[PDB]
Formats: C-alpha cells, structure tokens, sequence
C-alpha cells in the first residue's frame, strides 16, 4: 500500500528517508539471528509490486521510495533464499523489463537539464527502475545453490534454473533484441553475459539462444519468420562463440545451418532501404531540416492571434516582452489547437515548440501531439507531455513518423488566462532531395556476421563450419548479394572471406559460386530470388574472390581452372553470335588472365599447359580483332 | 537485392496506372488470394515488420498504403 | 471492410490481452470499434456488449513524464465509441448497455478498480 | 555612484525619446500604407459593385474593360497589402523595441522615462488599431461585394448556362 | 521573509540557489520564535523568470520545531505564478520546512518572498 | 513611398545610434563596476596574503584585525559584485535592444545601420568579454590566494590538533 501509492507521485525525500531508515532497521536487527527472512521478505515484497496489475507494472506509487527500496534490496545478501522465491521475482521482473521496452512510449520529451541514456541503448525515472530490477536479477543469477537445488547456498547456479527456463530466456533474449547499440539494454546485456558465464554447460546456454533463432516474433513459426537481431544481441552471441567449445557445440546442434537458413530466409523477407540509383537520378533533377516555415498554421478557435510568426525559422530575441503568438482561453476552455498543413509530407522526427521565455507562466501545462501521415485524420501519438516549468519543448518521435500535418493540443497554463509560443519547428525528411539526408536489425547482415564469425574465429574448426554451411540452398547466391549491396554494417572483405572459404571448401560449391560470380547469381512467394542484381557484375570484391579461387592450391584447382576456361570460351563464343556471357566482365578477364599467369610462375601440381589449347587460343584472337 | 526508393516509385507507378484506366482496374483483377495476403502482410505481418522496424521503412509502408487506397478508390 | 463474429471475438481476446496498449494504439482501437458496431454482420453491437472482454478492454483503457489525461481526440473516440453502441442498443436491447455501464463503473470503483486508485485518464 | 547611474539613465532618456521617435515614424508610414491600402480595397468594392451590375451581355464593351480595370486594382491593392504588411511587420519590430527600451529604463530607475514610453506605446498601438479597424471594415465590405458579385454571376450565368442547354435541346434533338 | 513584497516587477529574484547537478529537492526551515496555529503557507515565486520556479513543493511542519513531519505529498508547482498551500486542519508549527524539488526546465531556483499565516493561541493576533 | 521608407531607414539609423552610444554608456558603467570588484578582489588577494603572514596563535589585535579587514573587503567585493551583476543585467538587456535595432534596420533596409549596428556590438561585447577576462585573471589569483592561506591555515591546524591530542595523551591515559 505504500509504496502502490495535484499532488507529485512522489513523496519526498523525508517520506523516502523513512522507508530507507524503517528497511535499514530491519535489516540490522536481523542481521545476526536471521537474514534470510528478511531477503524472502524484500524478494517476496519486489514480486508481489512487479506482478501483473502490481506497482512497478502499472508506474503506481512513489517512484523515489519504490527506486529507494530496489536501491536498498540491491545491497541485501540473499544467502539461504528459496529457490521459489527467486525464480519468482526473475520470471517476475524479466517479464517487467520486457514488458517496459516493448511497451516504450512512442514519443520521447526530456528536459534539457536531463542527459540520461534511453532503455533502447547499450553500452553507454521509470528507466532508472527498471535498470534498478535489471541490477537485482543480476544478483539472483549469481548465487550458488545448496545441495538439494532449494535455496541458495552459504558449483551449480539460479542460471540454470533460468537458462532451463524457456519462458525467462525467450523473454530476455527477445528483449535485448528490442534494444540498440548505464541503462536497460546494459542490465539485460549484462545479465545475459553473467548467465553465459554460470551456465553449467555450454549447451545450457545455446539453447535458449539457438531456441530463439529458431523462431519467429513471440516464438512464432512460418517460412519467413526469423528473430529479430541486435548489435547488442548479436554482440552477446559472438561472445557466446567465442571459444572452440562452445562453436564446436552451437555447429553440433544445427547452428550453422540455422543461422545460414535465416540468412536466405531473412534476406528474402528485406527490402533495401539504402539509397539507390533512383534516388540519384531524383537528385540529378534537383541533421534534419525544419519543414514549419514552408506549412500553415491554423487554429479551431475563430478567435486566435495569426500563429504565422510563429512558423517562421528565425525565432524573436529570447528577452522579447511579447510573446509572438498569445491565445486567450475562455473560463471553459482547456485545451487550444495549432493545426501545421505541410505541403507534402515528411518524415518528422521531432516537433521543436518554444514558449515565451519572458512570461513562462503562459506556457502550456501540458501539450497533445498528434499526427496525420495523410493530414486529414489526426491521430494522438502519445499521451499529453507534461511542459509546465519548460523553457523549450522539444517532442522527439522514437519512430520517425510520414506526417502532413501536425496538430498541438496545448492545455491551459497551470497559473494563466493566456498562452504565449514563440516559434513551433517541424524537423524531419523528404523522401528525396537534399534536405533527405542498428543495421543489424532492418537487415540481413547480422546473420552473415554471424557466420562469418563461426568460420574465421577458430581457423583449426573452419572447415568443419563450411562443410555444415555449404549445403543449404541459395546461401552462396544471398552472400553474392550482400557483397554486391551497399555497406549495411559489414565490411566488403570479411563477406569475402565467407564466400571464399565457403567456395573453397569443396569443388561442387566452387563451380557453383564461379557460375554465380560469372553466369548466374540469381536464386535457385516464399523462396529466395535475388532478383535485384546484374549477372556478372565486377568488383573488387568479385575480382579478388576469382583470383583467390585460381590460385589457391587444392584438389579442385583444377576444376575450378577449367570452369573458368570454359566461361572464357562460352564467354568469346557468345561473342562471336547467360547475361554474364552476353556482357564479360573485362575486370574478370584480366583476372582469369593473372590466373593463369601466376599459376604459370607458382609451379602448380595439375596440367595447366593441356587446358590451354589452340581452339581456345584462336577464338581469342578472333575475338581481340573482331 | 532491391531497394526502397524504387519501391516507392513502383507503388505510385503501379497506383497511377490502376486509376488511368478506363475501366480502372481492380485489385482484385491484379492479385489472387496469396498474393493480397503477401502484400498485406508486408504490411502489418510480423515477419516483415518488427515494431520499430517495418518493412522498406516507413515510406514504403506510406506508399503501399496509399497504392492500396488509391486502387480501392478507383474501384468505389 | 466486414469483419466476420470469428475476426471481431479475436480483436477483442487480443485487446483483452495486448499488454502493450499505448495511446495512438487506444484510439486506433476505439475508432475501430465504433466503425465495427456499424457493420452488418444478432447486430454487431450486441455481440461487442455481450462479450465480457469487451468490459476488460474499457477497463484497461481507463485504468491506464505525461499527464495523465488522454487528451481531446482520445476522449472523444471513447464517447463516440459509447455513443455508438447505445444508438444501436437503442431499438432492440438497452438493458444490456445499460447493464454493462453499471458492470462496467462497478468494475472501476471495486477496490483496486480505477476510480478507487485515482488512476486512468 | 549616483552621478553613474543618473548619466545612465538619461542616456536610457535617449534611447527611449530616440525608440518613440523611430515607432512614431513607423507608426506615421504604417498608417499612410493602411490608408492608401483601405483606399484601393473600397475602390476594388466599387469597381466589383459596378461590374456587378454590368453582369451579362447587357455591355460587354464595358464588362471587359471594367474586368481589365479590377485587375489593375487587384494588382495595386495586393502589392500594397503586402508592402503595408512588411510596413506593420517594422512597427510591431518597433514596438518591441520601444519596450525592451521601457524594459531598460525601469532597470536604470528611469521610470519617468518608462511610463512615458509606455504611454507613447499604448497611444501609437490604439491609433495603429484604429487604422487597422478601418482597414478591417473596408476588406470586409470588399468582401461582401465580391460575394455578392459572385452570388449575381453564378446565377446569371446559371440561368444563362440552363438557357444554353435548352437552346442546344431546340434544335437538332 | 520581509514582509513588505519585492516589486511584482522586481527583475532579479530577490533568493536564488544554484542546483548542484546530483541535487533534486533544496530546503527551507523557516523557525518561528514561538508555536502559532499554522493555517496557509505562501511561496512567491520570481515572476520575471518562471523557469527557476520549483517544480514541486514538499511542505514539513514541527509543532514543537525539532521533528518535521511532511504535511502531505510534494505538490505540483511548476507553471505557478503563486504557491498558496492551505492547511485543511490548522497544524501547530513553531518551524516550517519548504523542500522546493529542481525546477524541470532550469539549475537555479529563484524565490521571492515566503509568508506563514497562522493565529496564535492569545493576543491581538488570536483572532459548522 | 520614397519619403516614408526613407525617413523610416533614417529613423532606424537614429535608433540604432542612440542603442550605440548607451550600450557604450552602459558597457562603460559595467566596466567600471567590475573595475571596482577586480580592484577589491587584488585587495582581499594581498589581504588574504596578510592573514596567512599572521597564522598560528599571535596577536589578535593583527590576526583578527586583518580578519576583519578582510571582511571589509568581503562586503566591498560582494556589494560591488551585486551592483556590477545589476549593470551587466541591464547591459544584457541593452545588448538586446541593439540586437532588435539591426533586425529593425534589415527590415527597413537600412542595411548599412544594421551592420554598423553589428559592428558596435561585436566591438562593445569583445571588450566586455576582455574585461571579463581581466576579472577572471583577479578572480584565479584570489582563488590562488585562497589556496596558499587554505594550505598555511590548514597545516597550523593539524599541527596544533596533533599537539593537543599528544597533550591530552600526557594527563590520565
């Protein structure tokens, strides 16, 4: 009841001083006969608010006391607790904090004074609770257990309870899934690295992690479904494979070719957001801006004061006596509108409104934004931001949203008739032009990092990892894509090394991965296409994986040699009348003759003078003079 | 392999065309059950949208929604 | 658009549980729901009144740095929503609209309801 | 220092006799611009009013040059609305000076000199809204003439465009 | 604690406190020579810059001066140009102790003028 | 209107002057009023020298005497501080005022007033802005002052208490 809970919801540092001084009471006279009671009570208390329909659930009661006794049970020893209990408050409280980040607000308004890192943010207020419970199970996961496995002890761990629950996992990986590159995404990073750590066996660990690439949004199935990937999250896998053990068993229990399906799969289901040719050619035809200068700014009220002033991009000198635009609110009236036409619509990503700083008690209490993607049904974003005591109020969009139109709800000063704004600023994007200015998760790459790790991080295994990753279908044409696609947060070498060494690892796969470099990459309403790219196109990426086929020396050498060969005849046949025979690469002409010429100067082991016959040798001629 | 601002001007083509026909054209004369489903699920699927992340980002999610709303118009 | 008894009893089992409701998401809802009782499906409205989650959705859209309010539009969605419901109601089956207003202001003034803990718009 | 401070304010004195002085030239030029605006907006109502009347056939040697005529006072009162606009956009810059100038001296305890711009501020804005009435009388009767020149041409024409259909059904039909 | 008003214009708050970054909630004990019958507590904020007004106010009362009792839960100040927090049941006081929470949007709080209107048990001011 | 806007840019130069020549007057009463407070601040700097020149138990008729001395200067810093924060508010205000004049002179289109406007503020703030330094300069050195009577108090202090706690040490332990 007390901490459940115009008033603040807090209740001051005196009310908050006596929580901690009653906890601390407690805590002392207990200390020497019987702790454990007193922990169980602090565990049973936190499960008890974090329940559904409890008081961290709802944000009930006074955040100052309740962050007051997280800060306080996060100094607590919980020797000699039961396992029920802190199974509990884990299920309890990772359901809480998942709960928290995907029930985060759609908008965003901070003071200026405020410098904190958003939930949606790793390796750097409801948030500090939340990161508060996040510290605690931190904590829990870490105690040894007795003997029996029912209470902690004083070598198994509370982890394997948890990594042996799939409900607690799904939910802490799906939630740091939802998070960015000390706030919530360290808590659940950091309790995600201390369960790797405790866990008995790196199967313990994996599962949960190849459970969730197993499936889907909320464990879902179906051909296109895939999990949702973070830099966190992914960065947390690869810590996870580290070691030869543990990539030894993530290949063992299908691994490899999971993450090699997602990839197809998830590269079909993707859709290019990188700027194209055709965004060039919109430039050819001629960070955010503030699109409020070029609107219109109307009010519902007949008798408001023209807002115009306050669209234009210069604002008056912060000492200005007038408030630019003032309204005068009737005895009834609560709320006052300030409708913004756009020409066109942008993306908008913040709405920037500054009151008159010479009389702030005009300004609002509290402002409603909503939006219109096609200006003429609003809708609320959020609810009203408190902005009473704001100097300036900047509404930041997490999810930049299409708007035409911008309406602010302004309520009634707290302490006055009229309301005073200075300049309202629309900031966003056009779709194109100039003023249009985690990869991992909106593409495909992560899965590729992924892989690209399993096979370069532990050189003794590579083979293995290739040999468990060649075989799934269209895996070679989707790296082909990646490597041909702009930069989406991997670097054009390290895709090089995969398609390398997965072209390498036998000669079948070779021939294939010439084929798709040279004669057809295209994909062999669910199945991969790749569509999007030209056959036969040359970089330095292509180029130097077809010298790096040539030359390296193995069994299929030589195969691979002749298939070269053989596109060059195809290649000069066509020539003397499949896009990449009509159109050769002369990029990879030169190659296939550095080729040869290395090949020549290396002392190779295969007979590559009798490859090289006199047909071959006149249709060049023929074709150098044609 | 295909990129989002071609998307956006191969929804406004594809609109474009559906309402410049004389007997404009239906979506039900451009797509077949699978393939309704598959556009609309593009959409508001989970597979291709993941809260924050949707599909092509949000102007190919604008796009889309105005093709459909541009087809569904030429037919009312 | 018509949505079959099958599509509506699964948006409101859904709405009953969405966890994560926030306000645009509430007045897509209400808004969706008041075009929904003018559908022609036993009317429409009177399966919506019928159904106990729908009390569960009203209550959770009640019980809810922002205000606490909702704001004008999302307000006025739920009047409109309500108002929706008793004009359909109105020549076939009042009580039951009348009976769930009473559920449903029992529902938020038991203890712990909304109107006890002082919370919601 | 008192003989400091005292020097500061009648120097606080100048910038607000020299603010008063720059706001009532604002206030003199807005005016004249308002007038000469209100001026061709009556003159637009008349020429309105009259090819209201010249409405139809009944002159067409006079409805198109009474046309060509509303152009040009179109085009003059237009460029003089916005001139007066960018006119009262300088004034109401003045008048923000004239304030932060007030501002000032009731800093410097030149309350004298503060009240005495006050007034000079209250003054010029009653009589700037005064012109603003008048301006604000005269676009509204422009625009009830223009209405009802509208009302008139869409029903004479109206009329005449149901004379038009019936005249092609008299023949051929 | 004057009691004739600064100017309503004054331009300079007549208190200020700067808010050391980690500091939420500052502290006012005003004690009186001698317990009085406490029936309002008036806080003026500076006018002339509302953004170093409290955001919220948390009000502590001591008949007997020593242990301070909050009266109730912080109340939302910000956006007041006057602070009148009414005691519903007159509370004997000889101290009072205004916690005024940072301003949201400002490090300094400026403060004009507190007034602790009361009766007390005898005298001239003894005033269902 | 040739006149009109003419006499206006030339009214806009008059206003522009005038927040000139008082935001000189006023920069130059800041001036001095932080000349005052530098002044005072060498002052308590040689005064604080004083008092650490007499630390350790001596004659209080010097100590304290300098200490009080010392809480002279206090109060004359202090009261020059108040009243120098009172003129660089107004001269806040006054730079303001020159601000909205160049906006008044681009209006216009005075642009020549506008830039000789920008010009004089660049030149006035610059100087303050030096002066400024001037009185940070002061300020460190009274600061380094505080420092080296800090370390000299501070060592007679523990000094003295180690002696007093060895000569509690010599009576019943």
């Amino acid at each position: 009841k007390f901490l459940s809970g115009q008033h603040s919801p807090q209740v001051g540092p005196t009310a908050t001083q006596a929580m901690q001084e009653f906890l601390t009471r407690l805590q002392v006279h207990l200390s020497s006969t019987c702790p454990q009671i007193f922990s169980e009570f602090l565990l049973k208390l936190i499960h008890i608010l974090s329940t559904e329909r409890g008081a961290f659930q709802t944000g009930q009661g006074p955040l100052d006391a309740q962050v007051k006794l997280l800060e306080f049970t996060l100094e607590q020893n919980f020797e000699v607790v039961s396992v029920s209990t802190i199974s509990a408050v884990i299920e309890s409280v990772t359901f809480l904090v998942h709960h928290y980040i995907t029930c985060s607000d759609k908008v965003m308004s901070r003071s200026g004074s405020d410098s904190s890192v958003g939930a949606r943010a790793c390796f750097g207020t409801r948030d500090q609770l939340m990161f508060d419970l996040l510290k605690l199970v931190n904590i829990l996961v870490q105690l040894p257990l007795s003997g029996n496995r029912e209470y902690s002890a004083r070598p198994a761990y509370v982890a394997d309870l948890v990594l042996a629950n799939q409900q607690i996992m799904s939910q802490i990986l799906s939630a740091l899934g939802l998070c960015n590159s000390i706030s919530v995404g360290d808590g659940l990073f950091t309790i995600l690295t201390t369960l790797s750590k405790k866990a008995s066996t790196v199967h313990m660990m994996l599962q949960p992690i190849l459970t969730y690439m197993a499936c889907g949004y909320m464990g879902r199935q179906g051909s296109l479904a895939t999990c949702q990937l973070s830099e966190p999250l992914l960065w947390f896998i690869l810590r996870v494979l580290d070691t030869s053990d543990a990539l030894k068993a993530f290949h063992d229990m299908g691994g490899v070719q999971l993450i090699c399906n997602n990839m197809v799969t998830s590269t079909r289901a993707i859709v290019n957001t990188a700027r194209s040719m055709v965004s060039t050619i919109m430039k050819f035809l001629d960070g955010i801006h503030n699109f409020a200068p070029l609107g219109t700014i109307t009010s519902s009220s007949p008798t408001a004061q023209p807002a115009e002033v306050l669209l234009q991009a210069t604002p008056p000198h912060r000492r200005a006596r007038s408030a630019a635009w003032s309204y005068i609110f009737l005895p009834e009236e609560a709320w006052c509108d300030l409708t913004i036409h756009l020409p066109a619509a942008v993306l908008l990503k913040e709405i920037h409104i500054q009151p008159h700083l010479a009389s702030l008690a005009t300004c609002p209490s509290s402002v409603s934004v909503e939006v219109s993607a096609d200006g003429v049904n609003m809708l609320p974003l959020s609810t009203p931001v408190v902005t009473s005591g704001l100097t300036y109020i900047k509404i930041q969009l997490v999810k930049a949203e299409v708007a035409s139109a911008v309406c602010l709800r302004l309520h009634r000063p707290r302490d006055a008739s009229t309301l005073g704004l200075s300049q309202i600023k629309l900031l966003g994007l056009t779709a194109f032009g100039t003023t249009s200015s985690d990869q991992v998760s909106k593409t495909s790459i992560g899965w590729l990092r992924l892989l690209h790790h399993c096979l370069t991080h532990i050189s003794d295994l590579e083979g293995m990892m290739a040999s468990a990753a060649a075989p799934t279908a269209n895996l070679l044409q989707t790296c082909a894509a990646l490597l041909m696609s702009p930069y989406c947060g991997m670097h054009s070498p390290n895709i090089e090394v995969v398609l390398v060494k997965i072209g390498l690892q036998s000669t079948r796969i070779g021939l294939k991965l010439i084929d798709i470099l040279l004669r057809n990459c295209a994909a062999s309403l669910n199945s991969p296409l790749l569509f999007g790219r030209l056959n036969g196109l040359s970089s330095d990426s292509t180029i130097d994986i077809l010298y790096q086929l040539g030359t390296t020396q193995d069994p299929g050498t030589k195969d691979r040699i002749q298939a070269l060969l053989k596109w060059v005849s195809d290649s000069a046949r066509v020539a003397a009348m499949e896009y990449g025979l009509l159109m050769p690469s002369p990029s990879h002409l030169h190659c296939v003759a550095a080729i040869l010429w290395h090949s020549y100067e290396l002392l190779v082991e295969y007979d590559l003078p009798a490859l090289l016959d006199q047909e071959l040798f006149e249709l060049l001629f023929n074709w150098s003079m044609s | 392999t295909c990129h989002a601002d071609l998307l956006l001007f191969v929804c406004k083509v594809l609109a474009r065309i559906a309402n410049a026909t004389r007997p404009t054209i239906h979506l039900c004369e451009i797509v077949n059950e699978p393939q309704l489903e598959r556009l609309l699920l593009l959409l508001v699927g989970t597979d291709f949208n993941r809260g924050d992340i949707s599909w092509g980002g949000a102007w190919a999610q604008y796009s889309l929604t105005c093709m459909l709303q541009d087809i569904l118009a030429g037919e009312l | 658009i018509s949505l079959n008894q099958a599509s509506i009893t699964s948006f409101l089992t859904v709405l009953a549980w969405y966890p994560n409701t926030l306000l645009r998401t509430w007045c897509l809802v209400l808004h969706s729901l008041t075009l929904m009782t003018n559908m022609q499906l036993e009317s429409t409205a009177h399966l919506l009144v019928s159904d106990p989650n729908l009390i569960h959705v009203l209550v959770k859209f009640l019980s809810g740095q922002h205000s606490p309010q909702v704001g004008p539009t999302a307000t006025q969605a739920m009047q409109e929503f309500l108002t929706r419901l008793q004009v359909h109601l109105s020549s076939t089956c009042p009580q039951i609209f009348s009976e769930f207003l009473l559920k449903l202001i029992h529902i938020l003034s038991t203890e712990r309801g909304a109107f006890q803990t002082g919370q919601g718009p | 220092s008192l003989s400091s401070e005292a020097l500061m304010r009648r120097a606080v004195s100048l910038v607000t006799d020299s603010t008063s002085t720059f706001l009532s030239q604002t206030t003199y030029a807005l005016i004249e611009a308002i007038t000469e605006y209100t001026k061709a907006v009556y003159t637009l109502t008349s020429l309105y009013r009259q090819y209201t009347s010249l409405l139809g056939k009944m002159n067409s040697e006079e409805e198109d040059e009474v046309w060509q005529v509303i152009i040009g006072a179109r085009a003059e009162m237009t460029s003089k609305h916005q001139e007066y606009l960018k006119l009262e956009t300088t004034w109401m810059t003045a008048v923000g000076l004239s304030e932060m100038a007030a501002e000032a001296a009731y800093q410097t305890g030149a309350d004298q000199a503060s009240i005495t711009a006050r007034n000079h501020i209250q003054l010029v804005k009653l009589q700037v809204e005064e012109v603003h009435q008048l301006s604000r009388k005269a676009e509204t009767k422009l625009a009830e003439a223009q209405i009802e020149e509208l009302r008139q041409k869409t029903q004479e024409e109206g009329e005449e465009r149901a004379e038009s259909e019936q005249e092609a059904y008299l023949r051929e039909d």
